[PDB]
């Protein structure tokens, strides 16, 4: 049960 | 963009003045409370008009989400029994007017630069109220403040005739409005200078998607808002961190529902098991599994409680004749064994003590920031009145702001003059005349009685001037004037 | 172009690179060179030399083996940095003695 | 992944150092150790960046 | 504790440096213990400190606070969490309300220079300076907020701003510093045979714990920096003499309430849970699924479990039960089919939320907490309890008062209005009076007067025979002799 | 002793407040890692995951709003009424919190104060 350090999602371009 | 050009100009001048000013070389941000902050590049500005999005996303992400949840929660708390009431009672005491009375209004009874300004300010204050439509909506705006924790409005400039094209305000939708401030500097590890911050506002710009009813998610774009463009103020209530602004109703976030949940538990406890309770069972042994059920099913069509209640009419559906004196059931036993029986079940026994909810309700009531006078003059009522006094003062910014603004936009006051006059250019208001009279009456009764007691000594040990100023509580000026009137009447 | 999150906003470089940066103009001009003043080149006072054009954070790699620079991007997030330090324990003191002789 | 260092200074040295220069021979050492650790972290970070 | 060129703090450090030199020339010697009552956390320092390298500077300062700050940070957070809860918050509110009183068209806390001074001109400058201190704080509107934070946090500190090009009028507005980042330390700058027993000038520098590496529960929008060394003269600050058994473990006014406050919350939670849990019907079905592998046994289990399960979700928006029409069942009827003459398939119900309280202990604990919070017995005439509370407020305010006295004397000294010696020779008395609520003050006075009047009307028959009027006036009506003469003069005039 | 008595009252009121129950199953003549399945099929399935949140006026994972009934079961693999779940005694209301008053008053006298104080 390792800590979750966060998640990233690919950014949306303008 | 160009919409806010005149507002930007106000802020641009202010900001440049903040840089020129010597309120610099401060370790801490120069702020007690207010806007969420962010550190920036240290230059004056990045080239593009919308460059701020570069710092905006960062500064609002979790803020915007949290705020949304808190406001909706606050609104949900308000939706509950007696919460709406406590709030309403507060709103009523805070926003006060009666038949042919004044409404909150500017009272320039202190030193001013000129009586000409005094009249202009008062004349325009009227429009400050008209632009809120205070006389009809005062209580709505106030209610929102209390519950949502704050109020914001969009300010309008013509823009070609800024001194004339001054229009009605547009309250902004909470949860979509955030206040931010940038640290526009860097030094040898830990900048302390020209932290003017600009203090602008950002906005979600979405009016189609809502928590209960909405649709059409679009590409988005967060955008605009110089400080100058927004009327705003908020309660000085912040949590242990950030700029997490607290509504006055926030406290209720705990007890309101520990009570509501318990109250439901009480309702549930009594209803569940209110109906009769039993398990009927048929021994279908020594039968094929696919046939055994048939015996059970036939028995169940004789032992069936085809007795549903009629709530529309307090009777039992189709239970003629008038009333049986008994319920006759039976079942033959497969063997001489304690297998075939009826299993009755226990009910919702009335063992309470239904008092804990009284405690919880009283706790909530108190938690709602109300006097114990609700469900003469006391310390409790006076404290509450002070509370209302403070709420009114904080709220007050909603009028002082657009007042200030209109006066400077029109060139009829120097901003600095306004800053010197206030200090005190406060707006005053009508107070419940009934209770005000009673308060004053009791005060006089006490003073009258004390003077009466003093009587035998006020020509011997206590002077009349003294009895009037210390016992009757009159000022020297009042004493001379009352005496003058007495002399005139005796003529 | 490659990260999709933002343009480089810092650079770490050898002393020689920064010495050049501090001795030249960086704004738009005809030509520009003189005594180095633009950034601090003295690592004694700080690794951070200054901000290039108000756009990039300039630092000195005091241990460059020869002479280079590295430019990069770090966003408002922590993941959006490429590289991350995630401490669980830090600078925790250790204290005792050797009981045989009580030396610390 | 971890890291750690020891100084474990003697008593007599510390007593004498204080007598000679007013220095603790504890706090200074502590500082050196903590610093050495941070120096490595700083360098580690930079080297990883340059590596990667 | 400077260790740096301070482009910002040198203008104040210079005053402290001069003060320190005078301390070196003082006779505050032969004292084993440092001459410290309260405040900043001290560290043992040599008389020379000739080198002062970073490694030493770090530990010299770090060493007096490491566990201090950890503890302090927890106390503050606790204090805030405590402040934000029901029937804690209210204690704070009443105290804040009486400590800082505001009223329509009245004064606010104000400096009262009714004692000897060189000139009324100085008195006026001091009174005006006081007003500016308040203007900087906007005390007349927010004084109660600054006070509230102080009372709860036990302390408050503010950043001073100085030009410094033209420092006499180069005095600018204060900025409240953030507790949990704010730290305060002191040095014992001395060492001799068998431990220092000579003058310790303390230096008294403000530092921060930065809070970079350690993220807030949320909202870490600003970190205070690491290598920060701010001289005492640069910070306005007040705190109360509330300390634990050792060190400088300064605690808040709500500290005493910490134990019972948290305790009460647990007790209340226990009641809320005890009552809600088990409230609905509760029953376990048991199915005879023997002589089968689980893969098959489960079907017969399901023949009861998914047929007996009550699809009875409560409508929590509107007081209704979902999917229960016609209007109301007159029964909760269940049924079973038994495969053989064996009572194995059955239901066994569970105990419910049996409401036996009468949760009286909660009331006891509530009252205990109110007492812990310094709430008058009068809250939830003149009594000793109410007066005691007023005495508390008087002392509370006097401690708070330093928040005005610091920048006031500082500015007066910076402006060249009062010299350092003159300030100390005259003060002694620089007393600031707090505004009081006239409603209650009048009632207090009225009772006292009624008692005085009644006594005199009883004394009357012999005040021309055994006791003089003068005496009756000084002992019964509690008048001073000049008061008596003044009242006599006014009466003689009124008579005509 | 007063503080100790107070703690005794406090612990009494908190301990045993929540619902407490033990699920019991027969697992004889089974491998230890097979025996576990009989228990796991009940223990990890009949858990009440709904929890009152002490930090806010809400119940964790409550949705549905609130069932009027808590539905649970145990299978009986043997041809007998073998398996079952028992509850434990809860935090019943027994005070009568009178000892505290006694001790509190005795203490006050021990504190060298007048009886006029409360």
């Amino acid at each position: 049960g390792p800590a979750v350090m966060g998640m990233v999602r690919r950014a949306i371009p303008n | 963009l160009s919409l806010f050009a005149p507002w930007a100009k106000m802020d641009e001048r202010n900001f440049k003045d903040q840089e020129k000013e010597d309120l610099v070389s401060i370790t801490a941000p120069k702020l007690d409370d207010g806007a969420r902050e962010f550190e920036v590049s240290s230059n004056e500005a990045a080239s593009p008009y919308n460059a701020a999005f570069q710092t905006i996303f960062g500064s609002y992400e979790p803020g915007m989400k949290t705020t949304r949840e808190l406001i909706d929660t606050y609104r949900n708390l308000m939706n509950n029994y007696e919460v709406d009431n406590a709030v309403s009672e507060i709103v009523s005491d805070a926003i006060v007017y009666e038949d042919d009375t004044e409404v909150v209004a500017l009272n320039l009874d202190k030193s001013k630069f000129s009586p000409k300004i005094k009249n202009m300010m008062l004349d325009e204050f009227s429009d400050v109220l008209n632009h809120l439509s205070f006389q009809r909506k005062g209580s709505d705006h106030f209610r929102r403040w209390y519950v949502d924790s704050r109020i914001f409005f969009h300010k309008i400039i013509d823009p070609k005739r800024p001194k004339e094209g001054i229009k009605e305000l547009r309250r902004l939708d909470p949860r979509q409005v955030q206040y931010v401030r940038e640290i526009i500097t860097e030094t040898e590890a830990g900048t302390k200078i020209v932290k003017g911050y600009k203090e602008y506002f950002i906005y979600d710009t979405a009016h189609e998607s809502y928590a209960c009813d909405g649709r059409m998610y679009e590409a988005g774009t967060k955008i605009k808002i110089p400080k100058a463009a927004v009327v705003y103020a908020h309660s000085g209530l912040v949590d242990c961190c950030g700029k997490n602004i607290i509504g006055y109703l926030h406290r209720a976030v705990k007890p309101a529902n520990q009570l509501k949940l318990l109250e439901d538990a009480v309702v549930i406890y009594r209803i569940t098991r209110a109906p009769d309770r039993r398990v009927w069972y048929v021994d279908t042994g020594n039968m094929p599994a696919r046939k055994a059920a048939e015996h059970m099913q036939h028995v169940m069509n004789t032992m069936k409680n085809r007795v549903v209640y009629d709530a529309s009419t307090g009777k039992i559906k189709n239970q003629q004749h008038n009333m049986s004196m008994t319920e006759d059931y039976w079942l033959q036993r497969r063997d001489g064994k304690a297998v075939t029986e009826v299993d009755t079940l226990p009910g919702a026994d009335n063992t309470g003590n239904m008092e804990d909810i009284r405690w919880f309700r009283q706790a909530l009531y108190m938690a709602l920031r109300v006097p114990l006078s609700r469900i003469s003059i006391t310390r409790d009522e006076l404290t509450f009145a002070k509370f209302i006094r403070e709420l009114q003062h904080k709220f007050e910014e909603v009028f002082l702001d657009p007042l200030k603004t209109n006066l400077l936009l029109k060139g009829i006051i120097t901003e600095d003059e306004w800053n010197d006059e206030i200090n005190n250019i406060k707006i005053e208001f009508h107070r419940d005349s009934y209770f005000a009279e009673l308060k004053e009456a009791e005060i006089l009764e006490r003073r009258i009685n004390m003077l009466t007691m003093a009587e035998p000594f006020i020509g011997k040990y206590i002077s009349h001037r003294t009895a009037m100023k210390d016992i009757l509580q009159m000022t020297d000026e009042e004493i001379e004037q009352e005496a003058k009137q007495i002399e005139e009447e005796s003529k | 172009r490659q990260t999709g999150r933002g343009e480089g906003n810092f650079i770490i470089a050898s002393r020689n690179v920064v010495n050049v940066l501090a001795s030249v103009d960086t704004g738009i001009s005809y030509a520009a060179q003189g005594l180095a003043t633009g950034f601090s080149t003295d690592t004694t006072k700080s690794v951070f030399a200054g901000v290039l054009g108000g756009k990039y954070r300039v630092y000195i790699d005091q241990y460059a083996k020869q002479d280079y620079f590295t430019v990069g991007y770090k966003g408002p997030n922590e993941m959006d940095a490429g590289i991350y330090y995630a401490p669980y324990v830090a600078l925790t003191p250790l204290r005792g003695s050797d009981p045989k002789n009580f030396q610390p | 992944k971890s890291r750690q260092l020891k100084a474990a200074y003697s008593i007599e040295l510390a007593q004498d150092l204080r007598a000679v220069h007013g220095m603790d021979a504890d706090a200074e050492l502590s500082g050196i150790l903590a610093t050495e650790i941070m120096l490595e972290i700083n360098r580690e970070v930079v080297d990883w960046i340059n590596y990667s």
